[PDB]
């Protein structure tokens, strides 16, 4: 649980505090399940962004033993 | 091409089922499926997907096979017949888990 | 910039969070200030859209007689 | 023959014999037992790390492999069991579960 | 008749009630143009209930009773039915009628 | 019901209108702000007025659409659709609009 120190336009938190009153929570509930929406959005960008990446890379490979394997396949069919 | 998790396409020629995860339909050349076939048009097994004739614009009622499933080039894609629901797939989903035992 | 205060994250938060900024070149602050920004700006959003919604709703009996009273007018000046 | 889900074999990919690579069973027991076709996995040595959330690296010498090398469970395919000749090793619990979590990622589950 | 963007007027909603308006069309068009483009303005509430609302005070623009311009509700007429020139609107006044009419018209 | 902004419709009093009240407001509100459509005119230059070709959206005739000519009428006076105009068609009209209304310059 670590714990730190952060500098926020003043009007920033002023607005903030307005959807604390309304919503009956606490600066730093909504601080940190912000910090998790954004955490996770920019994370999972990252990943999907990996995957791509790697399919790219892996298609000459990928193809070639979908082919060497593509008899074995049609065989196995109406058996 | 554009090949979403759902779609059912005429393969180089019998249908089937798309089954892979969307981001490897999109960026890589190629794609696991299920076969289907009109053989039979009730399910004898956990294993199986009944697939209405009407419902989903077919000649006549099939089913899909989640026993028999391979990964093949999109090329060999031609004919996209349909694509099926939300409700449709989470049968395919349960069916797949029982096939490769993800239970 | 402004008020300055004291907050409590989960140690895997953080430890994920500096993960993004390793990565996109900047500092916690900028992050969590970024975060908050976001974050904010979707509820102030929302909740207009729904104050909006319910002032129509509202002045529909107005609104509507008022636009046929004047019906007339309009299709005199088409 | 007694296939079981985490065994490793070689298969021969041709027209019956006229001579081969590494694949792993991936399809529940019971069907294992009593259907001519089995669900299997490719395994190459082209690389020897991940490089997609889809892959599960083999350690050579825990395994009894040649080379390093990676199953590709955006590989798979079901063939014959007749094509199943040397049984090569056994996954443990540990690596199967790995292959369980890539298989879901690769075909969107659970 | 020179009718300029700011005047508010009685209008005559007959063919050949009596409801006051805003005039909102380009000072240009409202004089080589037979037809302006005005907003409508009711007193059945006294307070705005939607960005698209100006709050027009009695007191202080001559009106016997507390009124709300209602950009949700705009038409162009014949300026002929433009009666008495009840008031005009000044700078400060017209600056919210602009941005009422942007959010109504999603000009932002 | 399904309206929304640039979508054009049908009116009754036969007309063409292009609607161009704010999606918020044409969903709970018995109000739809329009702007008049004639086809009596094929070109039509003039700051306030916007072109139209048929052979593009779904028109069977070349219409121009005029921003010095709105009103606001029942929701229920719009019938069934024709179109929806891109937004790079809308920018033109809001162009105009903008111009219509004394909101620049």
């Amino acid at each position: 649980r670590t714990e730190m120190k952060i500098s926020l336009p003043e009007n920033l938190v002023a607005e903030l505090d307005g959807v604390a009153m309304r919503e009956k929570r606490s600066r730093n509930e909504l601080i940190s399940q912000a910090v998790r929406a954004y955490v996770s959005e920019r994370t999972t960008r990252h990943n999907r962004d990996l995957m791509r990446r790697g399919y790219m890379e892996m298609a000459k490979i990928n193809l070639n033993i979908s082919s060497e394997a593509h008899f074995a396949e049609c065989e196995a069919e109406t058996t | 091409m554009i090949v979403k998790r759902g779609d059912v396409y005429f393969a180089d020629v019998r249908p089937v089922l798309v089954i892979q995860n969307d981001i490897g339909n999109r960026f890589s050349p190629t794609a696991i499926v299920a076969a289907i076939t009109a053989q039979i048009q009730k399910a004898k097994l956990p294993t199986h997907v009944e697939i209405d004739a009407k419902r989903y614009g077919f000649e006549r009622d099939s089913v899909i096979l989640l026993e028999q499933i391979r990964t093949i080039d999109k090329q060999r894609l031609t004919d996209k017949i349909t694509h099926l629901d939300d409700e449709m797939m989470d049968k395919v989903d349960e069916a797949l888990q029982i096939s490769l035992a993800l239970i």
